[PDB]
RNA sequence: GCACCGCGCGCAGGGGGGCCGGCGCGGCAUCUGGGAAGACUCCUAAGGCGCAAGGGAAUACCCCGUGCGCCGGGGGUUG
């Protein structure tokens, strides 16, 4: 409640980095009287291999590791709750392959792979879910890809144009995520914030916001706030314009951190809502949403 | 500790290391009826007849390895013992099929493997029908 | 002239400018595939000098995976006349009336199939060949003929299948035995067509070195089919 | 470049492609009577923007791609209303969008034809993209596939009669078409009918007169009548 | 074309049948090992004409039948260029003696 | 690391490696963390490092 | 269902698409599906699509067998539609089988597409 | 083994290192060259291409104006 206490560090070992983090609870399980188990929170990681990692934070190590022929992992996440025991980890990566790993009952196995690209030189980025069965993936070559889990088809390719401010026209989508109310938030190579259409999966809004490449988004919880942090140590908050619907708009930006801001995440709950961005500078600095 | 085995022809329990008691069968075309109610799970008169005692549960047990099987057999109100699925049930499940020759000299004193090939060419026929020619 | 090879039950038929594979036929009179067969006597028949006993099959490693592993160097192929093997994606029955003939009367193929047009033609093989018995279900369900396949002494595995290594493990949790045999044969264009090919086979010797085999040795199927290996490997021993 | 672009049939608007293909293509789109931008339309596909068109009470737009993809982009919510595909085009190469009773939400223009690169011409009755939702895969009315050669001029008429639609790479390929009939006329161009290769053609506004311009640089007139 | 066919025909199964012949008569094989003291074992217990001429036979009948299969391959293809160019509407394919390709981009109405 | 493979000629016979990493983590792979980087800073170049030094 | 190599990504079959117009300006093509059969049963092709919107799906069936024992690359376009004024024909062709040859810009664009193949695969 | 009043040299090879310099394989945001290339673009010109004969030669290469075809330019009023 607004303490920050510092309480575990698991280091690993040389020449290894920690790229993604993500959390997986379960729903609230009741017991026969009407007690409540809160749900099992399982952290996974990867560490620019080919490999996810589960945590132990009991035994203060890692717990499992899992792999299958691909590429090295990129962007990894936790499928959403409608499915209640049967939840499975989407992983991109860098040669294109959507692998799909599963995790119940204690276990983190290689289960399948959804699809790949064509082209070979399609990294996947970032990677964010819209529902229970639909993926919406950024890419290098300029696409914002939106996969659907369950037969692994593609819905839409949503696309992006080149970057006119310098040269290497492929711009990079860097990291999408998804608001509340179906669309797609997504922070490119030019420092721009696209907002999507959900139903359509065409593009409502573009903002230029920052300079350098928006690095990490952030969404609130009930879908009032947009927090954008960048290459140009740049901070910026978007809500959205009176009147019209679907259309955001840069409130206000501030240089919060002294490097750039590669990471980002929200909570807002028990009279608490902040957002932690940490970013090359060492310092995760609390903002309130 | 009551055991659940299915070979093709009869069934084993080894309650108490060594083996206590079993059930045997031969050669019909109602071997494929308790194929295909193992292959669901259904009732089965070889299993009634197997769990069928007349006192009591007496330690709620039954160590079957499918749970699908174990949660199908479950249901059944004519014994009312509650079973157990496989909890990494591997080491005795193998070891009785491995070390399964001494089991034959007990209930089937011969070779019984013809039926287990009939079963399989009617088994493998049957979906050959299902996908029909 | 015939002479029997390193492997037991396995021939060699050697000529002037040639040198042939082959089985001892456990049909005599009869050829399945369209192959060619050769039948020598054991001597002792001079004045009728008809070649009556022994009726010998060519084996073609064109056509099998096994075949082109016994050319290439295989050292063991862990079956002898007598064992117990159960195939993996049993193909129309052309490598198994091999594998069948090598393990002679008293050994016994279990061939599984998932396919339903080559379980067609692989029952319709072995109605003949008694010592096979065919399963036509999907190989990632082990639980579906755990009443049908007892306890093994061999898996060979030829499916075209990504989580190849992942079926052999459940299969071998399931019916191998203690120190078993495993002889995989593993295709790098299935399993990953873009990455090199000592890559993808030393990602599924590593899967399988986890997954508690022990790998005895790996060799490619490289005079005979194009980025195909073959990994012989042990089980718990 | 400022090259291609459409004036709206109410005036207010004028919409311009903007050069930048990169396997999607946008037009900003400018307010006419101030010359600013005031939004802008993006598609995907993979060349770009083929042609596009206003709607005809003057809101949205039509923007046919190439590579098939066709989009309808409101100008009120200012998004997407719905994409649909050309029947089997490997790549779009012009459009038009003409016709009154059409569709009340969809700007109420009552066919849409779209003339691939190959020579054939589709033709939509815009009644049938409604299942605001849009069939993803639409039948046309008819398809049109006399030229050979690919279409590089359609026209509907201003009253939504008439479709003349023409390629420029033959000598005097030029079609016309009745609607809602959706038959070309056999009895004009003949083999004599001075069309030349024709670059650009146009009904007049009382749907008298068509005009046809070549490749050699001569305007031709001729009168329509019923 | 249609005898340049059935002699490609024939002289393909030829070619198939004889590199199976030459395969069959004449960092591949890796053995692995738990430690370099088993390494090093099987190394101490690996340190305890006719075939020529008919390989190099095999060889020269196996480089001519190669030969005469592209010669077919080639005539089937120029004559396939032949009826492009023979066309009874203006077909793609093929070169003109001056050098440039052909090409139409008209379609088959 | 690992004993590097010694081949006679025609086979090779290497030592597995699985003793790198008991339960502790993963090692990162080099080529991919400089290729995030190579996305990261395209055609950019670094301001000058530090302040008056060789 | 049945078309199991299904080419479902828009850039692959844009890409599929240009390889078979470019191959029918080679004359390099085979279009049709007794054609295909005759040229998948000669070995003469070096890849094959089919299509999925063929209304009785069976009647190109048979072409995946041939393409399984003789180890060529069949894959599944969308439109037939699309692939028969892909070829420039005027019709629906509802399956195509694109041939080798010596040295080509389009031989190497073949090697390139059947990799792309065997990544759907 | 050579010098038993000496360093060193000719040679077998066991392991690890400077991972210094090359080679091979792989990715490489861009940049450079080539091919292909959009059909508004180029398509060599008001003409050209092909097939089959005929005639001549630097005799491997080519050139020229008869019979069938395929386009193109120009001209061109609901045939």
């Amino acid at each position: 409640n607004g303490g920050w206490y510092q309480e575990v560090i698991i280091p690993g070992g040389k020449d290894r980095s920690v790229d993604g983090l993500v959390w997986v609870t379960d729903p609230d399980e009741e017991m026969a009287d009407g007690k409540i188990i809160h749900g099992k929170s399982r952290l996974f990681s990867i560490g620019y291999t080919t490999t996810i990692t589960e945590w132990d934070l009991e035994k203060a190590r890692a717990k499992k590791h899992a792999s299958g022929q691909h590429g090295e992992i990129w962007c990894f996440g936790v499928q959403p709750l409608p499915a209640a025991q049967n939840r499975k980890l989407v992983a991109g990566t860098v040669d294109g392959n959507l692998v799909l790993y599963s995790i119940e009952d204690g276990d983190l196995k290689f289960q399948k792979t959804l699809t790949r690209t064509p082209s070979k030189k399609t990294k996947f980025v970032s990677i964010a879910f819209q529902s229970h069965n639909i993926v919406i993936v950024g890419c290098s070559n300029s696409t914002i890809c939106a996969y659907d889990v369950r037969t692994g088809t593609m819905l839409r390719q949503m696309t992006l144009g080149t970057d006119l401010t310098g040269g290497s026209k492929n711009i990079i989508v860097w990291a999408v995520k998804c608001l509340p109310n179906g669309d797609i938030v997504s922070g490119d190579s030019t420092g721009q914030v696209c907002i999507w259409d959900g139903k359509t999966y065409t593009q409502a809004q573009r903002i230029q916001s920052h300079t350098q490449d928006v690095l990490c988004l952030s969404v609130s919880a009930d879908g009032s706030k947009i927090i954008s942090g960048g290459m140009d140590r740049r901070t910026a908050v978007y809500e959205p314009m009176a009147g019209q619907s679907g259309r955001w708009s840069k409130v206000f930006h501030r240089r919060y951190h002294q490097h750039d801001v590669k990471a980002m995440a929200s909570f807002e709950g028990k009279g608490m809502s902040v957002v932690v961005s940490g970013g090359s500078d060492a310092s995760p600095i609390v903002l309130p949403l | 500790l009551f055991i659940l085995t299915e070979t093709s022809a009869g069934y084993a329990l080894f309650k108490a290391i060594k083996y206590k008691e079993f059930a045997k069968f031969d050669s019909a075309a109602i071997a494929v009826e308790e194929a295909s109610g193992i292959l669901e799970g259904k009732v089965t008169p070889k299993l009634a007849s197997l769990l069928n005692e007349l006192k009591d549960e007496k330690k709620v047990t039954l160590a079957v390895h499918d749970t699908k099987l174990s949660n199908s057999i479950t249901k059944l109100p004519g014994i009312n013992i509650k079973p157990i699925s496989g909890s990494m049930t591997d080491d005795l499940f193998r070891a009785i099929r491995q070390h399964l020759y001494n089991l034959i000299p007990g209930m089937e004193p011969s070779n019984f493997d013809e039926m287990n090939l009939g079963l399989a060419h009617s088994l493998s026929r049957h979906k050959l029908k299902f996908s029909p020619e | 002239i015939v002479e029997p090879h390193r492997h037991k039950g396995v021939f060699v038929a050697r000529g002037g400018k040639e040198d042939l594979l082959c089985t001892a036929n456990l049909v005599p009179g009869e050829s399945v595939y369209g192959e060619k067969r050769i039948s020598v006597e054991t001597p002792g028949s001079g004045p009728d000098a008809v070649a009556t006993k022994t009726e010998y099959r060519i084996w073609n490693p064109f056509r099998s995976k096994l075949a082109a592993g016994i050319l290439g160097g295989l050292e063991t192929i862990y079956m002898k006349p007598g064992s117990k093997v159960l195939y993996l994606g049993a193909a129309s029955g052309t490598s198994v009336s091999h594998v069948a003939d090598i393990v002679g009367p008293t050994g016994a193929v279990y061939a599984v199939e998932f396919s339903h047009r080559s379980g067609r033609d692989l029952i319709n093989m072995a109605t003949r060949r008694t010592n096979v018995i065919p399963i036509v279900e999907d190989a990632r369900k082990p639980m579906a003929y755990r009443m049908l396949v007892p306890m093994v002494d061999v898996i060979f595995a030829d499916v075209a299948q990504p989580d190849q290594a992942r079926i052999v493990g459940i299969n071998a949790r399931l019916f191998l035995k203690q120190g078993g045999g495993l002889l995989i044969s593993i295709k790098a264009s299935c399993i990953d067509s873009t990455a090199p090919p000592e890559q993808v086979f030393a990602s599924e010797v590593q899967k399988l070195r986890e997954d508690k085999f022990f790998p005895k040795e790996q060799l490619t199927l490289e005079p005979y089919e194009r980025d195909h290996a073959m990994v012989s490997c042990v089980y718990l021993q | 470049t400022m090259e291609r672009f459409r004036v709206s049939p109410c005036g207010r608007y004028m919409a311009l492609v903007a050069s930048d293909k990169k396997g999607g293509g946008m037009l900003n789109i400018i307010n006419v009577g101030t010359m600013q931008w005031i939004a802008q339309a993006r598609i995907d596909g993979r060349h770009g923007v083929a042609d596009f068109a206003w709607w005809s009470d003057g809101n949205g737009l039509t923007i046919a791609g190439r590579d098939g993809q066709v989009t309808e982009w409101s100008m009120i919510t200012r998004r997407t209303v719905g994409i649909w595909r050309d029947e089997g085009s490997i790549g779009g190469t012009v459009m038009a969008l003409g016709g009154r009773n059409g569709p009340a939400e969809l700007g109420g223009d009552r066919w849409v034809a779209i003339g691939s690169n190959s020579g054939i011409l589709n033709v939509y009755d815009r009644n049938d993209l409604i299942e605001i939702r849009i069939k993803k895969y639409p039948t046309p009315t008819r398809v049109f596939e006399q030229l050979t050669t690919s279409i590089s001029v359609v026209a509907f008429s201003p009253d939504g009669q008439l479709l003349a639609f023409g390629s420029q790479h033959k000598k005097d390929a030029l079609r016309l078409v009745h609607l809602p009939s959706c038959t070309v006329y056999r009895n004009w161009p003949t083999e004599q009918t001075p069309l030349g290769r024709v670059t650009a053609i146009a009904f007049s506004s009382k749907s008298d007169v068509l005009a046809v311009g070549n490749d050699v640089g001569r305007v031709r007139l001729w009168e329509i009548r019923g | 074309l249609g005898y340049v066919r059935t002699m490609r025909n024939i002289a393909a199964k030829e070619l198939k049948e004889l590199e199976e012949r030459y395969v069959l008569a004449g960092p591949k094989k890796i053995v692995f090992f738990e430690g370099v003291e088993e390494r090093q074992q099987a190394l101490e217990k690996q340190k305890a004409r006719r075939k020529q001429l008919v390989l190099e036979k095999l060889a020269r009948k196996v480089k001519a039948a190669r030969k005469k299969l592209k010669a077919l391959a080639d005539a089937e293809y120029e004559l396939e260029l032949q009826q492009a160019k023979m066309a009874k509407t203006a077909t793609s394919g093929g070169f003109t003696k001056s050098g440039r390709r052909i090409k139409v981009r008209e379609r088959k109405r | 690391k690992n004993p590097k493979d010694k081949r006679v000629g025609s086979t090779a016979y290497r030592v597995v490696s699985n003793g790198g990493d008991p339960r502790l983590a993963p090692k990162a792979k080099k080529q991919s963390l400089n290729l995030k980087q190579a996305l990261l800073r395209r055609d950019r170049v670094a301001k000058p490092r530090g302040g008056f030094f060789v | 269902s049945a078309a199991w190599p299904k080419a479902e990504d828009p850039a692959l079959v844009q890409e599929l698409l240009d390889c078979v117009q470019q191959a029918s300006h080679y004359r390099q093509l085979k279009k049709g599906a007794n054609e295909t059969t005759k040229s998948v049963n000669r070995g003469t092709s070096e890849l094959v699509i089919l299509a999925a919107d063929t209304q009785p799906l069976s009647i190109v069936l048979h072409i995946p067998l041939i393409c399984e024992e003789k180890n060529v690359p069949y894959v599944y376009v969308p439109s037939k539609v699309a692939l028969g004024r892909a070829c420039g024909v005027s019709r629906a062709v509802i399956a195509v089988s694109l041939t080798s040859n010596e040295a080509s810009d389009l031989n190497s664009k073949i090697r390139a597409l059947r990799d792309k193949v065997e990544r759907l695969a």
